[PDB]
C-alpha cells in the first residue's frame, strides 16, 4: 500500500554517539526490523498489535508501597517452600484478612498503528530507516 | 550464595568486579547485592539464561524507560537472554525494591528488595520463571538456537511491540544494546504488570 513513515523518526541519542560503532548497529537493527514488519500482512500485524496491548496496565508511590508489603509476605513463603507454585503463594498472601488486607487495592509503534487504521492478503509497508535524528 | 552457585548449570564467570568500582554503589544498593557482585562477577549463569552485567553500561537505557521519582535511584544488575532487565531501586520514602523490566512485552514488575531470595530461590523456581519472567520457552529455544554472548540476546524480528509474532521462527541473535534501544523507541511508556 502507501508508505507509512515512522513518527517521530528514531533518534541516535547523544549519550550513545561517543561510541562511533553504535550508529552503524542501530541502522542495521532498524533495517532488519523494517524488513521484518514489511514481511507481514496487514491483518496479522493488526492481530499481533492488539494481542500486545493485553499485557500490563493512579499514584505510583501508593501502588509500589502496597507491592512492597505484599512482596515481603510472598518472601516468607519462598523461604519455606522453595519449589511451591507461586500462584498458590500469591493467592494465600492475597487471601489473608488482616495485614496486607488493610491496604486498599488500587509510542513509535502506536503511531504507525493509527496512521494505518485510517488508511483502512496485503503486506505492511513502513519505513523505519530514513530520517534518523542525530542528537 | 551457595544455593545460587550450586543450582546454576554451566556457569561461566567472565570476570571479577573491581572493588573500587562496586563500592561507589555503597549507598545505592544493598549489601546483599554487593556481596553477590563479589561472588558472581560478570558472567553467564543458569545454562545461559541469565547474565550479570556492568551496571553503568545499562544505566542510561533504564532511565530511558523506567520513570522515577526524584528520590529514587535505579541500578541495573542482571539481564535475561531476551534482554529483560533486573534493577535495584533505592527509594528513601517507601524503601527499596527490585524492578523486572520485560523488554519483550513492555512491562515492569515490582519485586522484593531481597536479593538473597531472588537469586538463591526465585530464579530456580519454575513457576516464577514462567509467571514472573515469561522464561519458560528457554530450554526449547536453546536446542534450536546458539547461545548469545554477553553482549547479545534473543531479539524478536520484528519486535513484539512492533507487531511481531512470539515464535521461535522470529528470534535472531542481535546485539543487545541497539535492540533494547530500538524496542524502547518503539514502545510508549512501560506498563505495570
Amino acid at each position: 500500500l502507501s508508505v507509512i513513515f515512522v513518527k517521530p523518526p528514531f533518534q541516535l541519542k547523544k549519550k550513545f554517539q561517543k561510541d562511533p560503532f553504535y550508529e552503524i548497529e542501530m541502522r542495521k537493527q532498524l533495517q532488519m526490523q523494517q524488513d521484518g514488519i514489511n514481511n507481514m500482512t496487514i491483518f496479522e500485524w493488526l492481530k499481533n498489535r492488539e494481542n500486545f496491548k493485553k499485557y500490563g496496565r493512579s499514584k505510583k508511590i501508593q501502588e509500589d508501597f502496597r507491592d512492597r508489603y505484599r512482596n515481603a509476605k510472598i518472601d516468607e513463603y519462598l523461604l519455606l517452600y522453595e519449589d511451591m507454585d507461586i500462584k498458590a503463594i500469591e493467592a494465600m498472601v492475597d487471601s489473608e484478612l488482616e495485614g496486607l488486607a488493610a491496604l486498599a487495592n488500587p509510542g513509535r509503534s502506536l503511531n504507525i498503528e493509527n496512521e494505518l487504521l485510517k488508511l483502512i492478503k496485503i503486506k505492511m509497508n513502513v519505513n523505519l530507516v530514513e530520517n534518523l535524528e542525530i542528537v | 550464595f551457595e544455593k545460587f552457585l550450586e543450582r546454576s548449570g554451566n556457569s561461566i564467570k567472565l570476570e571479577e568486579f573491581s572493588e573500587d568500582y562496586i563500592r561507589q554503589y555503597n549507598n545505592l544498593v544493598s549489601e546483599k547485592l554487593i556481596s553477590f557482585w563479589r561472588i558472581a562477577g560478570i558472567g553467564i549463569y543458569c545454562n545461559g539464561l541469565f547474565r550479570t552485567i556492568i551496571p553503568n553500561d545499562y544505566q542510561y537505557i533504564i532511565e530511558e524507560c523506567y520513570p522515577m521519582y526524584d528520590y529514587e535511584t535505579v541500578t541495573p544488575f542482571m539481564i535475561t537472554v531476551f534482554g529483560d532487565i533486573f534493577a535495584y531501586v533505592k527509594n528513601h520514602v517507601i524503601g527499596d525494591y527490585v524492578v523486572f523490566i520485560n523488554i519483550r512485552y513492555g512491562t515492569f514488575k515490582i519485586l522484593s528488595e531481597n536479593i538473597d531470595i531472588l537469586l538463591n530461590i526465585v530464579i530456580f523456581n519454575k513457576s516464577c520463571l514462567e509467571n514472573w519472567f515469561l522464561l519458560n520457552e528457554y530450554n526449547t529455544i536453546k536446542e534450536v538456537k546458539a547461545m548469545p554472548k554477553i553482549d547479545e540476546c534473543y531479539g524478536y524480528v520484528p519486535a513484539l511491540v512492533a507487531g511481531g509474532k512470539d515464535c521461535i521462527d522470529n528470534i535472531q541473535i542481535v546485539k543487545i544494546a541497539p535492540y533494547i534501544d530500538t524496542v524502547i523507541q518503539l514502545m510508549g511508556d512501560l506498563k505495570r504488570i
